[PDB]
RNA sequence: GGUACACGAAAAACCUUACCUAGACUUGACAUCCUUGGCAAAAUUAUGGAAACAUAAUGGAGGUUAACCGAGUGACAGGU
RNA sequence: CAAACGUGCUACAAUGGCCAAUACAAACAGUCGCCAGCUUGUAAAAGUGAGCAAAUCUGUAAAGUUGGUCUCAGUUCGGAUUGAGGGCUGCAAUUCGUCCUCAUGAAGUCGGAAUCACUAGUAAUCGCGAAUCAGCUAUGUCGCGGUGAAUACGUUCUCG
């Protein structure tokens, strides 16, 4: 019985998906060691807070694919890829996610630019003189 | 900067004046509007009267001026002095 | 104590190979042909 | 006239010490939005706080951090003009702020070398009640009490 | 001094970089539109009646 | 029975869309009235261009609006198609805006 | 303040294109182009007197056809076909001999609520030296009666031969401007007056677009 | 002034160019209307040329004048 | 060009400079073009030469991670200015194109009175693409993504 989640963030997809193992978990993302992919930093940790708060003990083996993005964003969409795996194993344990809001797109997204402006809303310096 | 290839430049008319007033002795100041050609060797010893703008600017070209541009000896603009505007 | 002339003049002796080389090899263009926008093959 | 305040961004959870105040201020020495550099900066300078005093860096930080807590804030009133400084008590939300932000400029200054070393010996400095963020809050009390008498208006 | 500068335009150069772009409805030399060959200001007038096909206002 | 022509692959592009949604439909519905077997109506990127021109005529360059064409584009790949098909396909008439891109 | 163009801010959404072909390179896009603005300015400056409303303009590979929708087609069609053959070898003249042409002069119905034609009897009545209050008056008058909705008409310049250069509104209805489901209908004429150029404005609403899609739909060229 | 000053100009070596100095032209480099013919303009090679432009050359697609190539011709064209 | 102002770029630096290895984008564009690979070259580039009329081929992502070095100095900061030799475009690069290589190494160590922008995927910052264009110190303009903050107690003052 596996499971199947799909995270986005930032223009980031992902594609986790959730086996049932009892030999320590050993977290994957994109056939390569995590702590050699992202920084080392809260960030390895940021994808585990939701698998972290409720348990990560059912040693569930990650299969992470994600094409797309910078790491912040990837770790963003894995998150979210990840919660949406989890939603489909134990209905208990997905909902005590949201008493976090861990289950929710972000909305996060940049602006375009608009014309006469140096970024989204900016505004050339002013002179008065 | 100017390639190695294609080498030098002249816009061949002086060149071809330049031949013939080589040979003739009596050389006189050579009216040329192309500035813009550099000087060879078979130009040195003649005279040259480029046009700055306005006139015509007599150079007389010797065994070291040569490789520039024709009109790179004479001026264009002239300034020399403001006036206080107060 | 060349005093420059030798290798600038060997510059010139390429120039004035250059220039009278010059042959009239006027053209505009490159690739040619594969330009149409198809149809139904006969309509 | 905004007489409105919105969602202020709320987050806390803090995994290596579990103090959201090593996230505030690893924000707060964050320049050019460089999240790696700063908190590899802040954990150099724990590290090396355990190899100095051998007390635990966050028990140490606090007892800077506490210690470096203002109390009175003087404000901007008009009287005439210019002003004469009315003080305020400053919510606990702020207190913590400005005592971050001061402890970091402080820190950016000293004569030390690579900021691991300048804020380790700036924070160290301010453990023992006797720095330059000391001197600030102590500059910043000090003159409230003696503009203690316009305190009563303050608009 | 506009006609004249059109006309010239049209006629082929004895150089290849002698040869410059202007609009073709009306003669403005400058801002011309090399996917449509028609200047900023005449591409307004033509695109605010529907002359080219699939040319809709933006928003992103 | 004959073929004639292998992997037919008709590619559709247009400025407009519901123009192409409804020639692929027609295409589809001739199609399957004679005997090919469609691999299927797929869309690919829409090809997107802007242009963005000053409004005003003399300054005031900071007031510029936008422009822009899109430029929608399906495929469509036929396996086999053969004369019953083929002479079927001459009467189909699509749509001026509606382009083909026909590479036997 | 200054306002967009109504007709261009709803192409693409309600509207199509009054042309509608597709360039093989960027090269025949340009002459494309000027060639279909020359043959629309033509049909609307000469030939004037027959209040050609709207000309559309279809282009293949090499095959020109042109729809050009008239209130009076006689003028074109002339004594016994006569003017149209005469247009149809301008137009050749125009585009090349080497191509197709199509002409498919269609009456219109309905002409009354067409922004090009009530701009045209405008633009005709000022430089007649018409007044303008009166030639305005019977302009508004005639097209609500003919069942439609608001008219709005800026008549712009040196009114009646001033020196000072004014401008005179007439609204007659809602006009809901920022509404992008109105089917209105704007065109802009030059009066050439003998005391300078005089701006109309025409703005008709012919009633709500309930149906999404690019058009693809009679316009007023229905009856009644 | 805000509402000008990386603005028109989303590309000034030549061109652009509207400026100056010069060398050349006059119903004109471009257009219509009229009396009138079309048995060309190009491009390129020569010579003189700063290049305009001149004198000589292959005399040119075509379609019998369609378009243009012209003559004659005054209303006029032209002006950033 | 004796000068003054506006808008930007580069800096005054170890939150960094240099060297090596190396991971992750989105959008757009492309047949007088994108140009892979190969050969030559200290390099700009040249030659050969496929592939791509394009979700196919091409347009090296940089910040970021690790390792080495520099040890606070007008410096391995900073790059101006200047000299020489090369490459590309183009009839043609002196007035007046830009790129590379070598040589030199101005000022500047946080900037007075006074001011500008800004309430999240935002400031700050790192790259990428397109337009006009043979070429162009566009550091400009229009866009795309990577990282990614702080603060808002309140309307007493200030401008509208
Ligand atoms: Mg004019
Ligand atoms: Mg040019
Ligand atoms: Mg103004
Ligand atoms: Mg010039
Ligand atoms: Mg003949
Ligand atoms: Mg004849
Ligand atoms: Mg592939
Ligand atoms: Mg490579
Ligand atoms: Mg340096
Ligand atoms: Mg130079
Ligand atoms: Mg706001
Ligand atoms: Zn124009």
């Amino acid at each position: 019985q596996s499971y199947y989640g799909l995270g986005r963030r930032k223009s980031s997809s992902a594609k986790v998906y959730l086996t049932p193992t009892q030999d320590k978990g050993k977290i994957t993302v994109n056939r390569r060691d995590p702590s050699e992919y992202f920084p080392n930093k809260l960030v390895i940790q940021d994808m585990e807070q939701p698998l972290d708060l409720t348990d990560l003990k059912k040693n569930f083996d990650i299969n992470v694919v994600v094409k797309g993005g910078g790491f912040t964003g990837q770790a963003g969409a894995i998150r979210l890829g990840i919660v949406r795996a989890l939603l489909q194993f134990n209905p208990e344990l997905k909902k005590i996610l949201k008493s976090k809001k861990l289950t929710t797109r972000d909305k996060r997204v940049k602006e375009r630019k608009k014309f006469g402006l140096y970024g989204a809303r900016r505004a050339p310096q002013f002179t008065k003189r | 900067s100017r390639s190695a290839k294609k080498g030098a430049f002249v816009d061949a008319h002086l060149l071809k004046k330049v031949i013939d007033m080589n040979k003739q002795e009596k050389k006189r100041p050579i009216k040329t509007w192309s500035r813009r050609s550099t000087i060879f060797p078979e130009f040195v010893g003649n005279t040259f009267a480029v046009h700055n703008g306005k006139t015509f600017i007599n150079v007389y070209v010797t065994d070291d001026m040569v490789g520039h541009k024709l009109g790179e000896f004479s001026p264009t603009r002239n300034f020399k002095q403001h006036t206080a505007n107060r | 104590v060349h005093g420059r002339a030798e290798k600038l003049s060997g510059k010139f002796n390429a120039g004035k190979a250059f220039l009278e080389n010059k042959t009239p090899k006027k053209a505009k263009g490159k690739t040619e042909e594969y330009t149409k926008h198809r149809s139904l093959n006969e309509l | 006239m905004r007489k409105n305040r919105a969602p202020k961004r709320t987050v806390l959870p803090d995994p290596v010490f579990n103090n959201t105040l090593v996230t505030r201020i690893i924000n707060v020495i964050m320049e050019d939005g460089k999240k790696g550099l700063a908190q590899r900066i802040l954990y150099g300078a724990f590290d090396l706080i355990e190899q100095r005093t051998k007390e635990k860096p966050l028990t140490v930080f606090e007892r800077a951090v506490g210690n470096v807590m203002p109390r009175l804030e003087l404000r901007v009133r008009r009287i005439a003009g210019s002003n004469y400084q009315v003080p305020t008590e400053v919510p606990q939300d702020r207190k913590i702020a400005l005592a971050l932000r001061w402890i970091a400029m402080f820190a950016r200054k000293r004569h030390e070398k690579t900021m691991l070393e300048k804020i380790a010996n700036e924070i160290i400095d301010a453990s023992n009640n006797t720095g330059a963020a000391i001197k600030k809050k102590d500059d910043t009390h000090k003159m409230a009490e003696a503009n203690k008498a316009f305190a009563h208006m303050r608009w | 001094a506009k006609k004249s500068l059109k006309v010239k335009q049209t006629r082929i150069p004895k150089f290849a970089v002698r040869a410059y772009t202007r609009c073709q409805r009306c003669g403005r030399a400058r801002a011309v539109l090399s996917h449509f060959g028609v200047c900023r200001l005449c591409f307004r007038e033509l695109a605010y009646a529907g002359a080219i096909p699939g040319v809709k206002k933006a928003s992103w | 029975n004959a073929v004639k022509y292998p992997e037919l692959k008709i590619k559709l592009e247009s400025y407009d869309s519901t123009l192409l949604d409804l020639t692929t439909k027609k295409i589809v519905e001739v199609v399957k009235g004679v005997d090919v077997k469609i691999k299927g109506p797929l869309p690919l990127p829409t090809k997107k261009e802007v242009i963005t021109i000053i409004r005003s005529p003399h300054v005031d360059k900071a007031s510029r609006e936008q422009f822009e064409k899109n430029r929608h584009k399906r495929l469509m790949i036929l396996v086999d198609v053969n004369q019953g098909a083929i002479d079927s396909l001459k009467r189909i008439k699509i749509p001026v805006g509606v382009t083909l891109r026909f590479s036997k | 303040g200054q306002k967009v163009n109504s007709n261009g801010l709803r192409f693409g959404i309600n509207k199509n294109w009054i042309s509608r072909w597709t360039a093989n390179s960027h090269a025949q896009t340009a002459k494309w182009l000027i060639e279909d603005e020359k043959i629309r300015n033509l049909f609307f400056v000469n030939y004037r007197n027959a209040q050609v409303s709207n000309v559309e303009i279809e282009r293949t590979q090499a095959t020109v056809d042109v729809f050009v929708y008239a209130a009076q087609p006689a003028f074109l069609i002339g004594s016994e076909n006569k003017n149209i053959q005469k247009i149809t070898k301008q137009i050749k003249q125009i585009i090349g001999r080497t191509t197709n042409l199509d002409l498919t002069i269609n009456e219109i119905g309905s002409p009354m609520l067409s922004a090009r034609i009530i701009a045209r009897d405008l633009a005709n009545a000022i430089e007649a030296r018409v007044p303008l209050r009166t030639a305005m008056r019977q302009s508004l008058i005639k097209v609500l009666k003919a069942g439609a909705n608001g008219i709005k008409v800026l008549v712009s310049g040196r009114l009646n031969g001033a020196e000072i250069a004014r401008d005179k509104m007439y609204i007659e209805g809602n006009m809901p401007l920022s509404t992008l489901r109105a089917d209105i209908d704007y065109a802009l004429e030059k009066a050439q007056t003998t005391y300078g150029v005089i701006g109309v404005k025409v703005w008709i609403n012919r009633g709500m677009i309930y149906t999404k899609g690019l058009n693809r739909t009679p316009a007023h060229i229905l009856h009644p």
